[PDB]
RNA sequence: ACCAUGGUGACCACGGGUGACGGGGAAUCAGGGUUCGAUUCCGGAGAGGGAGCCUGAGAAACGGCUACCACAUCCAAGGAAGGCAGCAGGCGCGCAAAUUACCCACUCCCGACCCGGGGAGGUAGUGACGAAAAAUAACAAUACAGGACUCUUUCGAGGCCCUGUAAUUGGAAUGAGUCCACUUUAAAUCCUUCCGCGAGGAUCCAUUGGAGGGCAAGUCUGGUGCCAGCAGCCGCGGUAAUUCC
């Protein structure tokens, strides 16, 4: 119904908790401004799209 | 003994300290910093003159090795490096007894004998024996 | 039209020192009953007990009950209202307890649509509200 | 109450907006080319080579045979014509505005020590000023944003200590060397 | 004391408020300004609140005295002792602020004085108030994908450039850490010099926020169903949410 007082914590406490799951440690620094670097300006793909952006699916 | 060069730069004597100053630095190709036990001694065998009246010190060494450098001096006599010098410098190498009470204790035995008055021999004795 | 000539200046440094006061920040900085009005009172943080978890539902276009609580502070201790800008939180906090209240965010006016709020909460008990939410402390023995 | 410094200023500022793409891509661009550490060194630079153009504005609005347009102008010449920014004869106040960003990080030790060769893959020529290698004439500086000068441009090599300049190998060697008197002779 | 009846004022006196010590300045910056400056420099004021004095060249002194007010100690009940807005520390107010550490060795000061004193001052410990530098793998060999480089050709990969999957290794690479020895300092620790150590999921592992718009980045999957919530604003949410978890 209208959620007077009751219910505070309702949808967290509800929805499933996945396991954050390990990965690779990420590069940090000044790697991480050489490994985007790369991936956006010198690698101008000659794939089209009207510039699809870096997030795509 | 085998690769150390020790130079001299902006020496000034005076006679008024009767002290001979001057710059040392110090310029070794790898090794470690050389200690003035060392050092101290390498004027003495070309200034000719005793290691007792040689005294070293301040010496801070640059980035990457090489050249430290610092400060040193040598006085005239020994009876006058006992006379105008300061004891911290003048104890680095054995030559002077300083270890007296820390001055914490002092300070309150200075304060107790202030509030013990006048009486000379509990001006000594102000609580020598209880201790 | 106003008012220029080569001696007048006392006419216009005292058209002006009135006219300063109409807009609100010159009047609610310097007048000084504004600095009463706060219950911070030069300040921007300070700690309260929780009287009662008391809800009010949002404004206009929207539809739900916002969560509150109803602090009474240690300094100047007039009543105020406090939200806890967080999912699950009114249930970390509890009775009687200290928190800490901060602005709501816009200069003691509400954010979003809660009507009639001016204060959020951080830590309570001394704990992070936050490090509650993640898992960071928990509460005391 | 105390005898220290005092003077301590910041060297880099914000930019004026944040979030544009005419600004941080085209910044972008320099901080992957000239390979540096983050873009806070990037906007210590730039107000680097923003002072001095706040000097040189106020250095054409002088006139000529002014005194103190003179004095600084001829002094902040022989400055920038040492740091290899400026050439030598073309020393002027009016071709310093026309200067970009560009040459200032040319100007750093971590790229000429790249185009001296001494090693590859830019990237590459910060590790070997940071891991204690190469040194200025008879300092050794690991220090990638040294902004060398240009008498002492051609003294760059290996030090003396170092790896590549000199020997005494590290434990990499020693503990490879040693599995295998180790479990023999 | 005797006389004179005057003085100040809308050019803002008088009265009150000041969360006002005054200044040199700080932030800010087209120019005009705006706001703070309790604070390390100089000038003033006050050592619980008012008041009164002795001695001194110098005091209305409080690490001098006595009175009153208020707070407060010892006590055998007779009387004593007081005053941290000095340095460390406590309590209390508080969103809210350093160790009951070492030394006079350094900058100076006083004296009867080359000799003594110094919580002045310096050295440390806390310190993500802040400011200045700067780690968190690069190098590689296939290898995965592109290249104005190739045959008299969209023959086909490649004698050559950059990148990621994903490797296998490596060696005159290396620090932080572990720890000698010098060194610094009053004796130390710092930090620099230097042995020895010290890195294959370099496990010695980067966090704070955001992803509709302002505004750089997801209409990817799930849960939810105007509920929970998000959001500085506009908004989003009511069985397929690019905004909540």
């Amino acid at each position: 119904v209208h959620g007077s007082l009751a219910r505070a914590g309702k949808v967290r406490g509800q929805t499933p908790k996945v396991a954050k799951q390990e990965k690779k440690k990420k590069k940090t620094g000044r790697a991480k401004r050489r490994m985007q670097y790369n991936r956006r300006f010198v690698n101008v793909v000659p794939t089209f799209g009207k510039k699809k952006g870096p997030n795509a699916n | 003994n085998d690769t150390v060069t020790i130079r001299t730069r902006k020496f000034m004597t005076n006679r008024l300290l009767q002290r001979k100053q001057m710059v040392i630095d110090v310029l070794h190709p790898g090794k470690a910093t050389v200690p003035k036990t060392e050092i101290r001694e390498k004027l003495a065998k070309m200034y000719k003159t005793t290691p007792d009246v040689i005294f070293v010190f301040g010496f801070r060494t640059h980035f990457g090795g090489g050249k430290t450098t610092g400060f040193g001096m040598i006085y005239d006599s020994l009876d006058y490096a006992k006379k105008n010098e300061p004891k911290h410098r003048l104890a680095r190498h054995g030559l002077y007894e300083k270890k007296k009470t820390s001055r914490k204790q002092r300070k309150e035995r200075k304060n107790r004998m202030k509030k013990v008055r006048g009486t000379a021999k509990a001006n000594v004795g102000a609580g020598k024996k209880p201790k | 039209g106003k008012c220029r000539g080569l001696r007048t200046a006392r006419k216009l440094r005292s058209h002006r020192r009135d006219q300063k006061w109409h807009d609100k920040q010159y009047k609610k900085a310097h007048l000084g009953t504004a600095l009463k009005a706060n219950p911070f009172g030069g300040a921007s943080h300070a700690k309260g007990i929780v009287l009662e978890k008391v809800g009010v539902e949002a404004k206009q276009p929207n539809s739900a009950i916002r969560k509150c609580v109803r602090v009474q502070l240690i300094k100047n201790g007039k009543k105020i209202t406090a939200f806890v800008p967080n999912d699950g939180c009114l249930n970390f906090i509890e009775e009687n307890d200290e928190v800490l209240v901060a602005g709501f965010g816009r200069k003691g006016h509400a954010v979003g649509d809660i009507p009639g709020v001016r204060f959020k909460v951080v830590k309570v008990a001394n704990v992070s509200l936050l490090a509650l939410y993640k898992g960071k402390k928990e509460r005391p023995r | 109450p105390v005898a220290r410094s005092w003077v301590c200023r910041k060297t880099y500022v914000t930019p004026r907006r944040p979030f544009e793409k005419s600004r941080l891509d085209q910044e972008l661009k320099l901080i992957g080319e000239y390979g540096l550490r983050n873009k806070r060194e990037v906007w210590r630079v730039k107000f680097t080579l923003a002072k001095i153009r706040k000097a040189a504005r106020e250095l054409l609005t002088l006139d000529e045979k002014d005194p103190r347009r003179l004095f600084e102008g001829n002094a902040l010449l022989r400055r920038l014509v040492r740091i290899g920014v400026l050439d030598e004869g073309k020393m002027k106040l009016d071709y310093i505005l026309g200067l970009k960003i560009e040459d200032f990080l040319e100007r750093r030790l971590q790229t000429q020590v790249f185009k001296l060769g001494l090693a590859k893959s830019i990237h590459h020529a910060r590790v070997l000023i940071r891991q204690r290698h190469i040194r200025v004439r008879k300092q050794v500086v690991n220090i990638p944003s040294f902004i060398v000068r240009l008498d002492s441009q051609k003294h760059i090599d290996f030090s003396l200590r170092s790896p590549y300049g000199g020997g005494r190998p590290g434990r990499v060697k020693r503990k490879n060397a040693k599995k295998g008197q180790g479990g023999a002779g």
